């Protein structure tokens, strides 16, 4: 069975790091990539970036200088790193499967605040 | 004959390989590349008595008849020579009888290790099709 | 970046009516266009990909059709269990970005 929880400290201030976690069971990461996505509270999907099978990792535009996704194969974990926190990154934060071009099996989600 | 990825995809695409049983054409222009570098007439023999033909490296063990390999299944019903010609068209048709779920694309080992997980849309983006 | 203009924004329909959401690039896409659903208080799910293929599980009563930059999602005969938010997203090389959103409520 497929399935992917994320693992977040749901409060940060400006001056911490903020670090997510998505573990995976039932799949490789070496075979598949993992996409980072947050919806804001009563808004849209916002795409924030990925990881290929192959380590390569792609961002969005407008937040690449703030992110930074990895993995650990061997943990089945993958990453996600951000810095510069602002108050509009306060969302919902999903880590999801992609397999051919499409997000096939996606996360619960973990909530995050972001304060003064 | 030795195709360039373009002319590879717009040929695959014509008969029907985009989406095949939900793989993208990246993946199949993909598998070409690392089991026959695009060559048509690419031949393998392995440590059995079976040998790959064409430019999808169909083995004359189970899918392809050249009756020299022992045991032959010859499950697509077709000469190996067959597929080494410039016309692909038997060598898709074989393909297509090769993969028939959404997890067939493991029949070749080039394309399970090289190509899966990979942007495979990148061999074809850019091309006219 | 690639932008998708999702519309609706809301749609009202009641159980029986056939609805449609429509999405357009503002570049070509190549057919690399996925549909989602989500339920309130849960995550998305994939309906819909490569333009017209359903997903494993998905009734047939969903329906996608598109090529170049306008895409749609079309559902026939609406269900109870199909009302919530729709949202589309493409997949031609990277950065992806997701339509706006359509709420499907119902009358």
């Amino acid at each position: 069975q497929v399935q992917l929880q994320e693992s977040g400290p749901g409060l940060v201030a400006p001056s911490q790091s903020l670090s997510i976690t998505c573990t995976v069971s039932g799949f490789s990461l070496t075979g598949y990539g993992v996409n980072w996505v947050r919806q804001p509270p009563g808004k849209g999907l916002e795409w924030l970036g990925m990881i290929w099978g192959d380590g390569n990792t792609d961002y969005n535009s407008a937040l690449k200088s703030r992110l930074s996704i990895s993995k650990d194969n061997s943990k089945s974990q993958v990453f996600l790193k951000m810095n510069s926190l602002h108050t509009d990154d306060t969302a919902r934060y999903y880590c999801a499967r992609e397999r051919d071009y499409r997000l096939d099996y996606w996360g619960q989600g973990t909530t995050l605040t972001v304060s003064s | 004959k030795v195709f360039g990825r373009c002319e590879l995809a717009a040929a695959m695409k014509r008969h029907g390989l985009d989406n095949y049983r939900g793989y993208s054409l990246g993946n199949w222009v993909c598998a070409a590349k690392f089991e026959s570098n695009f060559n048509t007439q690419a031949t393998n023999r392995n440590t059995d008595g079976s040998t790959d033909y064409g430019i999808l490296q169909i083995n004359s063990r189970w899918w392809c008849n050249d009756g020299r390999t022992p045991g032959s299944r010859n499950l697509c019903n077709i000469p190996c020579s067959a597929l080494l010609s410039s016309d692909i068209t038997a060598s898709v048709n074989c393909a297509k009888k090769i993969v028939s779920d959404g997890n067939g694309m493991n029949a070749w080992v080039a394309w399970r290790n090289r190509c899966k997980g990979t942007d495979v849309q990148a061999w074809i983006r850019g091309c006219r099709l | 970046d690639i932008v998708l203009t999702q519309s609706p924004a809301s749609l009202s329909a009641s159980v029986g009516e056939t609805v449609t959401i429509t999405c357009r690039a503002s570049g070509n896409i190549h057919n690399y266009l996925a549909w989602y659903q989500q339920k309130q208080g849960k995550s998305p799910q994939l309906l819909v990909y490569y333009t017209t293929t359903l997903a494993d599980g998905v009734p047939s009563r969903f329906s996608g059709s598109g090529s170049g930059t306008q895409y749609s999602l079309k559902i026939n005969s609406l269900q109870p269990e199909d009302f919530g938010s729709y949202y589309c997203q493409h997949f031609v090389s990277t950065p992806r970005t997701f339509g706006g959103g359509t709420k499907l409520e119902i009358k």
